């Protein structure tokens, strides 16, 4: 709500700082970090079905970052 | 002046194809431009007025449930209802409760039991539109000569504040003893509203795309509220939780302020409280020179004796501001000034204020050159040459080249298209320039927009991959597609 | 009794190795047990307070800022620094204006600037954690017979109200006229609390993960707020914003009430407002039978005039539960009942309720059998066999043993490890089949805990698949895998 | 904040409802559509290095269905 969906990139970019400096842009990655440091048994199992579906390296990396960041 | 140590800055040496200059101006910014005549100018636009909006739906915050009844009919035969559900200016459920045989009813298995409430809410907060007709910018440009009000006296009167709204075109600019200085402002291709939505928030605002705002969960108004309170929605907030099985009723879901601004953190701030002036804003237009002549070219070049008040500065390669104090030789007039190479004469310091003149035998002027790179000697004054002052700078050419490279590709990666706006004329150069960043800026690079920054970077790499390990040619235009474009946005963007 | 007709359910025919009935129960649930002897009992837990906790942490939501002061100490020479960043009380941030030589300071270029605002917090919210000590779960179970209380009387009395505490461990009943049936409760294993967090909120309340708790953003208290103020934090509110260069000042950020909710959405409901008695719970223990006789078995099996008040539901496959309402021939006795097939004797129809018994002449009793799947008569009465009354169910064998397939298999996936803990007994079965599940489910199935259930299914699928495509025998197990456990808890969990 | 890393699977799941019955949880999906449908223009994008990265055909879906939910 006035939680998600939060006017991001619409594209009003402009000179001056916005409303959030840069807090909340540095933020959202310092969450995905405070909740895969929790559950390491995601990070596991994702790095995992990562190792097997793919293959062509970079495409392992791929899906892996990704999972990751996909589950908040 | 209103420009001496502004950060965000820029300067323009080129009056081109008779007064063809092109400037694009925003806020914190103030443009500069000399020329091989005229005194200089530094222009800077501030109060960016609007008039006369409208409130273009309304968002509560703060709901509150009253009066909350409830109704149950029994297994199968009846999904009850009652009088309440009538007046929509409640809210209701129909749900399903084990109403069994003990439980006082029919023949037990299961049965229907709605919920309802009369909504109030408590504090809304009211979005608004504004028709561009009714975007009034203010434009405070001015000249140099310097005085007591000095560099950034802001608060005080030099170069008027022309004020300007696209309901007329171009505007002269009556500028004292030199002339008048005409713009031709394109207030309506600037900011761009009716794209954008003005919203108020229990006092304090927010610029914010259209569409993002009619989407907003929340409960919502129309535009004529006026006792209204018919609230599409409601089913934002509001909740009617049902444990396990029995009972069943409503709660608020409480406010939503703080909630509402973190959903709000890619707008720029504005305001609304004083006739919202939304700054923020960067307005392009043509400054047309000609009729705008210097002060001077008239009394002689006075010689004399003259102190100085003040060292000398420098934010922005080379913003040597000198104060200085001349005396004795008196009457207003000229002064000799010069940036010299150490002794042997050679002279190549760049001039920004085009002579002074010095007008109270008082008033301690101050000038505004901008030195070499190494080393370099202002001579200020004539006869035992009274007066020469070593400095040096940091000029260091390639520094400059490069800090140039970016600062203005950052101009470029933010204002977009009219970037090219900022080179006066064109010629095939900055006019076909912008005709093809124009539309392939529009499309690709802008075509993909909403993503958040990290995002954007993540896709900057996966492409430059795709891209970089490609097959034959193709790939150079892949990669740079990626480089910069992209990656770069990224490495840049959220303002 | 108070469970005829509650969705949640469940049966246990079976007292095995003397009285060793294995049951867990959960508000919303009532188990029932029945015996090749002993008045079967309906058992129902609700009441489950906690006493004596401690506010272990304080978050606040409705920020306010004060007194906000702001200094500037000019380019370099002077972080800038004042006397309000001393009580910690207050908040503060050093930044970097561009402080330029008109704007009445040094020597320009950019410099230092700090902005401070006395920090009081209005409305926080309070955790909360509670010792298992002090963990007074209330069980009522009770025996059937009916009467006006019927069945789900809830408020009335019937079976009384054993409530146990871990700070004992197992509770006699005093059963009127049955004797005393023996439970041994294990409220230490349950719920699971110091893991659990309880937390109240502007009056409603969460029970809620510890860690989670400890982790939600906002500017935080300690334990022994007592006139404290000083919150570890107020970063997570409060921001100063800074334009473009200039100025440079502080805001509040908004209340956060509903965000709070929005956040919280995963937590059960519970209470705080009145000495907060949080349900949701499930506990399990020992059922121990013996010592626990049922009524009758004494006098005669009367015969006699007795008409019948209601016709007859079913709720879950088997429910018949039918009002009588004897006569003529007095003085509280048994009842005559069997559940016959269709004319031509074969009798086949479960007894619920283990004969009732008249007693007052008028005490319109029922009793509560779970006919046969296709048609069934239910003949009360002997003499002129003054009473059969037919009418089928829809008991249809195989809908059963899936229904309960599945119900069960829920009970399964919801509690876990202990859902073994409702088959009474071990012996290989029962007793490995947790020994096992114990662990394998603790681990993998759990230990990939936290992520929303989306998510959850979206890796049964990419598993079946890396699974199903794959390569010699491990593929079945890796099938498995996928399917139910996973695949399924997603296509269920969510509570 | 109270507006991300809400608990849920935490681990209490309990036979009786919770805090959002399920609005919550249908909800978020709901809006990453509302928010696609927004700007195809990244669904396209999306699908597109998608079809070029990978190659496994359920690769391709794979890392698809992902970047669209990764940007929320
Ligand atoms: C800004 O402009 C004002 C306008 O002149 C300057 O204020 C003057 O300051 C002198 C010094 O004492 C006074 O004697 C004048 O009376 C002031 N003018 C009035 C009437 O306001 C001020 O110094 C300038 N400061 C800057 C650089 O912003
Ligand atoms: C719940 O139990 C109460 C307790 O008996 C039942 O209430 C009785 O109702 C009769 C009918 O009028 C009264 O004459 C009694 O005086 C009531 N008892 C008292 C003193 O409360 C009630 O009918 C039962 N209802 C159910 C099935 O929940
Ligand atoms: C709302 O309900 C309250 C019940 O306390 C009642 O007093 C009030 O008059 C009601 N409002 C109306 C006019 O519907
Ligand atoms: C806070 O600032 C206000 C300024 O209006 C002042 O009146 C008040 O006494 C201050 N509080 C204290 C005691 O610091």
């Amino acid at each position: 709500s006035v939680a998600l969906v939060p006017h991001v990139g619409m594209g009003l970019e402009t000179a001056t700082e916005t409303w959030m400096s840069s807090e909340g842009a540095w933020k959202h990655a310092q969450r995905i970090e405070t909740w895969i440091l929790r559950h390491p048994g995601f990070t596991i199992m994702a790095a995992i079905l990562a190792y097997t579906i793919g293959t062509t390296h970079f495409q392992r990396a791929l899906i892996f970052i990704l999972l990751t960041a996909v589950a908040p | 002046m209103r420009c001496i140590g502004i950060s965000n800055r820029d300067f323009v040496e080129g009056v081109s194809g008779g007064s063809w200059v092109d400037i694009v101006l925003e806020h914190g910014s103030c443009v500069t431009t000399m020329a091989k005549n005229k005194p200089t100018l530094d222009f800077e636009l501030i109060e960016t007025e609007a008039k006369q909006p409208a409130t273009l739906r309304k968002y509560c915050i703060e709901a509150k449930l009253t009066n909350t009844t409830t109704d149950s009919r029994c297994p199968t035969q009846g999904e009850p209802s009652l009088n309440e559900e009538q007046d929509k200016r409640f809210v209701c459920k129909h749900s399903m409760v084990d109403r069994g045989w003990g439980n006082g009813c029919g023949l037990f298995g299961k049965g229907g039991i709605v919920t309802c409430a009369m909504f109030t809410c408590k504090k809304n907060m009211k979005g608004k539109v504004v028709q561009p007709e009714n975007l009034e910018y203010t434009i405070v440009i001015t000249p140099h000569s310097g005085e007591e009000h000095a560099v950034g006296n802001d608060t005080g009167k030099h170069g008027k504040e022309i004020k300007i709204t696209p309901q007329s075109s171009i505007t002269e600019a009556e500028l004292t003893g030199y002339g008048t200085v005409t713009m031709e402002c394109s207030p309506r291709t600037g900011l761009d509203f009716n794209e954008m939505v003005l919203l108020q928030m229990e006092n304090k605002a927010w610029l914010v795309h259209r569409q993002w705002f009619l989407d907003l969960p929340l409960p919502w108004l129309p535009g004529a509220d006026t006792q209204g309170s018919n609230w599409i929605q409601k089913e934002t907030l509001v909740t009617f939780k049902n444990p396990h099985a029995k009972k069943q009723d409503v709660v608020v879901l409480g406010s939503q302020e703080g909630a509402m601004h973190t959903a709000l953190t890619g707008a720029t701030e504005i305001q609304m409280s004083s006739g919202n002036l939304l700054f923020t804003g960067h307005l392009k237009c043509r400054l047309r020179m000609d009729k705008l002549q210097l002060k001077g070219m008239s009394y002689s070049m006075c010689t004399g004796k003259f102190k100085v008040v003040k060292e000398i500065a420098e934010t922005q390669h080379g913003t040597i501001v000198i104060r200085v104090q001349y005396e004795g030789d008196g009457s207003p007039c000229k002064i000799p000034f010069e940036i010299m190479d150490l002794e042997k004469r050679h002279v190549l310091g760049r001039l920004i204020t085009v002579n002074p003149i010095v007008t109270e035998k008082d008033s301690p002027v101050n000038i505004e050159a901008e030195p070499p790179f190494g080393d370099s000697y202002i001579i200020i004054g004539v006869e035992p040459g009274q007066l020469k002052l070593n400095w040096f700078k940091k000029g260091s050419s390639i520094g400059q080249m490069i800090e140039t490279t970016m600062r203005g590709a950052k101009r470029m990666a933010i204002l977009g298209d009219t970037a090219w706006d900022f080179g006066s004329l064109g010629g095939v150069f900055t006019s076909i320039g912008k005709a093809l960043h124009q539309v392939f800026g529009a499309i690709y690079g802008a075509a993909f927009s909403g993503v958040s920054w990290i995002m954007k970077i993540l896709i900057g790499v996966i492409i430059t991959w795709i891209g970089m390990n490609s097959r034959s040619t193709s790939l150079s235009v892949s990669l740079v597609l990626v480089g910069v474009v992209t990656l770069y946005l990224g490495v840049m963007v959220q303002a």
